[PDB]
RNA sequence: UAUGUUCGUUA
RNA sequence: AGAGGUGAAAUUCUUAGAUUUUCUGGAGACGAACAACUGCGAAAGCAUUUGUCUAAAAUACUUCCAUUAAUCAAGAACGAAAGUUAAGGGAGUGAAGACGAUCAGAUACCGUCGUAAUCUUAACCAUAAACUAUGCCGACUAGGUGUUGGAUGAAGUGCUUCCUUCAGUACCUUAUGAGAAAUCAAAGUCUUUGGGUUCU
């Protein structure tokens, strides 16, 4: 069932800390352990191996990230830039 | 022969700078304002006072030797107010009676495409 | 002042006067060289005043400063803008505007940012009281508007380009060929500026003065 | 409109006629030279495209480059794993031979 | 008077008698003499069947036809 | 208009004469035929009526055989599993969840999805109401865009 | 009790309009409701006009126009007398 | 387009 | 040699060159004039160009289905401004605050400055005179002036206008219609009281 109403994974923080401060480690440790989109084989397979390195399960092949998300917004509009050239 | 000069005129409801510079608007001739006409700490925007700080920037032009003026007229700003103050109407006036020659008049106001906010609030001035 | 001094100023070749005025330096001794302190100076001139004719007084030319020989300036074209004026009185209620604006490089390398503005015409039998287009037809006629700036603009070198401006050939190109979509009326180059231009070579500069 | 006509045409190629996707099968296919059509993912694995092109050239058989992806390929062919690759062994009723 | 009237026709569509005002003609193209036939108000593309030649662009509304053929009503 | 506002009466308005017009020498051994070798090169009903209407001048299927161009093609089997208008429903609920995956920000958009899954939702109730549709029919949103088919 | 039936405005199929300023206190008036006047003046008065044009050069140079297009809020229009306050059914006449 | 407050209760 | 600013001033800036003139580079916000008793949107709201993506509506249809519909407690999506959280941004304006004035006082109105805010992204909040103070669907009842978007038919010069029609959107007149009246073409067709429905 249900296990927790609202703090989800930061249940394993018990009370201690902020409920702000765990309420903000929550929102990025939800990005940080999920499953991203790895383009060079088109499954949902890339887990974060260490703070900026991504590794697809499936390809093996591991690139370059954000510290918690695969991408980040900043590099992903930089990017773009240099493609619309 | 006939040299020319450009007068920019700026009536803000308040002083009334007459700025006489050359072609290119640098090397600025002479600039005479309205506060240095009347020091009564006001009037500055006043006709009489454009009207005396006109006919010595036309003595002080003939000095220099320039004899015909182009008009730029400004309005403020912008923001502040679109209209030309009340000493416009004598500074060209007295300009024309001076005796030297006029060419080209324009009304050169900084107009915004944009709306940067005005001062006041909302409810705008209540005085 | 006293140390100051005066200085005579030319236009190109294709203007009329070729002479439109005076300008003062002040003293030339260093480091102030009284010349760089010319270079670089733009000057508003009216096309009434270049042409000694009224029908163009509502264009102004900027002219830049390019070189110095003896005591007269030389110059060259730096942009044009129709009068604040002109504009004001196209503008009326009842009419929709459109305006275009494009960035053309000609042969000669130069860079160009050129605006034009054009309004509906009424016609005659219109028996009503608006002249709106729909914006589907602005579309096109802005796009039709621009595609004739780059047209006659990229063709050309410098000297042909401002040439063409006096009488205003762009315009009536625009006129024909947006007739067949909404008749408009006076359509004109409001506004040419210069983003880039080459480096400066006095021999090509005199080949328009002489 | 660029892409959806072709969905469209894939889609009535599944309805109606014959095909086979798959690495295995698609080189199967155009080497004993049944192949009349060869989609590609556009995140086909380079080298196993340039195999498949190849092969095809020799085959003397059309490759197509699918817009998307091999998930989109997938979809559009209305299953519901991955394709990355796809060989029509024969056009049904529809207009894709043109 | 509401049943007898008889300038219904320049009424809008579904007047009293609700009634299309869409039609079906055949059409001669001169130096062509081909039979098919055509809808008022076609929503696609039409050819010929003697010379294929283009017959009417769909429109909103009638087409625009050809600057020529003899086009003739199919009404009985 | 069930959603928004204006009545928007435009529509088609069928002739007096139920029977097939005079002027059509062509026979119905035939039209039938026709119209099943529409839907095999893959055409729905709705467009099947339309270019049979426009290339060969043959209005009112219903008036040239007594029987209705769908009902017909399920007489044959060719029929699909999910009728035109749920499936054009479900088609343009994809486009727009395709649409929405990339541009969250889209609210406007987001509305008339909510508003296209409700009419999905009401015409499927209708559609297994009568056994047109399978009773456990749902049109799962994650799996529609494959449920095309 | 609904004093106008346009509400005072000159609003209709819309929900918002933008606001301008008033030119004279810079209040923000919505658009629609403001009362703008075109403003089309001489740079100088006739007489100034006179002198000028005598005083130019090119013998026939004319005096550019000015073109000012100011709006106002209710208060400044009706203080500044660009509107009277009207009795009842003269409120309905607009031209 | 400077400032200019107040008027005990009842009948 | 003053400049700002005001009802008049002062605070403020200013020979270290203020304000003013011209040019170049950066920055953020905004998008005038056109612009309307105009358009779009469920409402909030939406106005520089171009591209892509997406949706809607009207019109036209001898295209398809055939009652699939109307309104809806619960429930859900969106929901100005302000406000909250976190990064960024930070020009102009500017709740607070600080002065200068005005006044009997003035913590206000006025002026100089100015923090938060205003802008972007990601989350909250769920409220406005969120107003046409007028719930939604349907039918009927009247003339005229407009205007927006289609469609039909007809004619000065392939172009341009008129007629009819549908769908918007206003306005004016009229009521032996209504209303307490203001007023209302819906707020009418109500003691000659009942088309359906929800909320208060």
């Amino acid at each position: 069932s249900r296990r927790t109403k609202k703090v989800g994974l930061t249940g394993k923080y018990g009370t201690r800390y902020g409920s702000s401060l765990r309420k903000q480690i929550k929102k990025i440790e939800l990005m940080q352990h999920a499953k991203y989109l790895c383009t060079f084989c088109g499954k949902t397979a890339t887990k974060r191996t260490c703070v900026g390195i991504w590794k697809c399960k499936k390809c093996k092949r591991k690139v370059c990230g954000g510290a918690w998300s695969l991408t980040t917004p900043a590099a992903v509009a930089a990017k773009s830039t240099i493609i619309r050239l | 022969e006939l040299v020319f000069g450009v007068a920019h005129i700026f009536a803000s409801f308040n002083d009334t700078f007459i700025h006489v510079t050359d072609l290119s608007g640098r090397e600025t001739l002479v600039r005479i304002t309205g506060g240095m006409k009347v020091k009564a700490d006001r009037d500055e925007s006043s006709p009489y006072a454009a009207m005396m700080a006109a006919q010595d920037v036309a003595a002080r032009l003939k000095e220099l030797g320039v004899t015909a003026i182009h008009i730029k007229l400004r309005a403020s700003g912008g923001t502040k107010s679109k209209t030309p103050g009340p000493g416009a109407q004598s500074a060209l006036r007295a300009l024309a009676r001076s005796g030297l020659k006029i060419g080209r008049i324009e009304d050169v106001t900084p107009i915004p495409t944009d709306s940067t906010r005005k001062k006041s609030g909302r409810r705008g001035r209540r005085l | 002042f006293t140390k100051k001094e005066w200085y005579d100023l030319k236009a190109p070749k294709m203007f009329l006067v070729r002479n439109f005025g005076k300008t003062l330096v002040t003293k030339t001794i260093g480091k102030k060289l009284a010349t760089d302190s010319l270079k670089g100076r733009i000057y508003e001139v009216n096309l009434a005043d270049l042409n000694n004719d009224e029908d163009q007084a509502h264009k102004k030319i900027k002219l830049s400063c390019d070189h110095i020989i003896n005591r007269d300036c030389y110059t060259d074209f730096c942009g044009l803008s129709i009068t604040r004026d002109k504009l004001c009185s196209l503008i009326r209620k009842g009419y929709t505007l459109i305006e275009g604006h494009t960035d053309v490089k000609t042969l000669d390398n130069y860079h160009l940012r050129m605006f034009c503005i054009a309004f509906t015409k009424k016609r005659q039998n219109q028996t009503k009281s608006t002249c709106y287009a729909q914006t589907s037809q602005i579309k096109k006629i802005r796009k039709k508007m621009v595609d004739i700036m780059t047209a006659e603009a990229s063709k050309v070198l410098l000297k042909d380009l401002v040439k063409k401006f006096i009488p205003e050939s762009i315009g009536k190109e625009i006129e024909k060929q947006c007739k067949k979509i909404y008749p408009l009326q006076n359509v004109l180059i409001r506004k040419v500026k210069i983003l880039k231009r080459p480096k400066l070579d006095i021999s090509k500069l005199m080949e328009l003065h002489t | 409109s660029a892409g959806d006509n072709i969905n469209a045409k894939l889609q009535l190629v599944m309805k109606s006629g014959k095909y086979q996707f798959g690495r295995k099968s698609c080189l199967k296919a155009l080497r004993t030279g049944k192949g009349k059509l060869v989609i590609v993912s556009s995140n086909c694995p380079s080298i196993q495209r340039s195999v498949i092109e190849y092969y095809a050239m020799l085959s003397k058989c059309g490759v197509h480059d699918y817009h998307g992806d091999n998930n989109d390929l997938g979809t559009a062919c209305g299953k519901l794993f991955r394709i990355s690759c796809l060989v029509i062994t024969d056009v049904g009723d529809s207009d894709i031979i043109k | 008077n509401p049943d007898p009237v008889e300038e219904s026709k320049k009424h809008k569509l579904k007047r009293l008698i609700p009634t299309p005002n869409s039609y079906f003609m055949d059409v001669k193209c001169p130096g062509c003499l081909q039979i098919t036939t055509l809808f008022s108000h076609a929503q696609n593309v039409v050819l010929c069947g003697s010379c294929n030649i283009m017959l009417c662009q769909p429109t909103g509304g009638k087409c625009k036809l050809t600057e020529g053929c003899s086009f003739r009503k199919k009404i009985e | 208009r069930m959603y928004g506002k204006g009545k928007g009466i435009s529509s088609s308005t069928l002739p007096y004469k139920r029977k097939q017009p005079s002027w059509l020498k062509q026979k119905p051994s035939e039209i039938e035929d026709a119209i099943i070798k529409l839907a095999k090169k893959g055409q729905t009903p709705s467009q099947i009526g339309a270019t049979l209407r426009d290339n060969y001048g043959i209005p009112q299927v219903k008036s040239v055989t007594g029987n209705k161009i769908l009902r017909i093609l399920r007489a044959q089997g060719i029929a699909t599993t999910i009728p035109e208008d749920l499936y054009f429903l479900i088609k343009k609920a994809v486009s727009m969840r395709k649409h929405l995956e990339k541009n969250k920000k889209d609210k406007d958009c987001k509305f008339r999805l909510i508003l296209t899954e409700s009419k999905i939702h009401r015409i499927s109730r209708y559609y297994k109401r009568k056994k047109l549709l399978p009773s456990n029919w749902k049109y799962q949103s994650s799996t529609a865009s494959a449920l095309i088919a | 009790p609904k004093k106008r039936r346009n509400g005072g405005r000159s609003k209709h199929n819309r929900g918002h309009v933008n606001p301008l300023r008033c030119s004279n206190c810079g209040r923000c008036v919505p658009k629609d409701k403001a009362i703008k006047r075109f403003n089309i003046r001489n740079i100088v008065d006739t007489s100034a006009q006179r002198d000028i044009k005598e005083a130019s050069v090119y013998s026939t140079f004319q005096l550019p126009k000015l073109y000012i297009k100011q709006c106002y809020c209710v208060s400044c229009a009706i203080h500044s007398r660009f509107v009277r306050v009207r009795s009842r059914e003269q409120r309905r006449v607009r031209k």
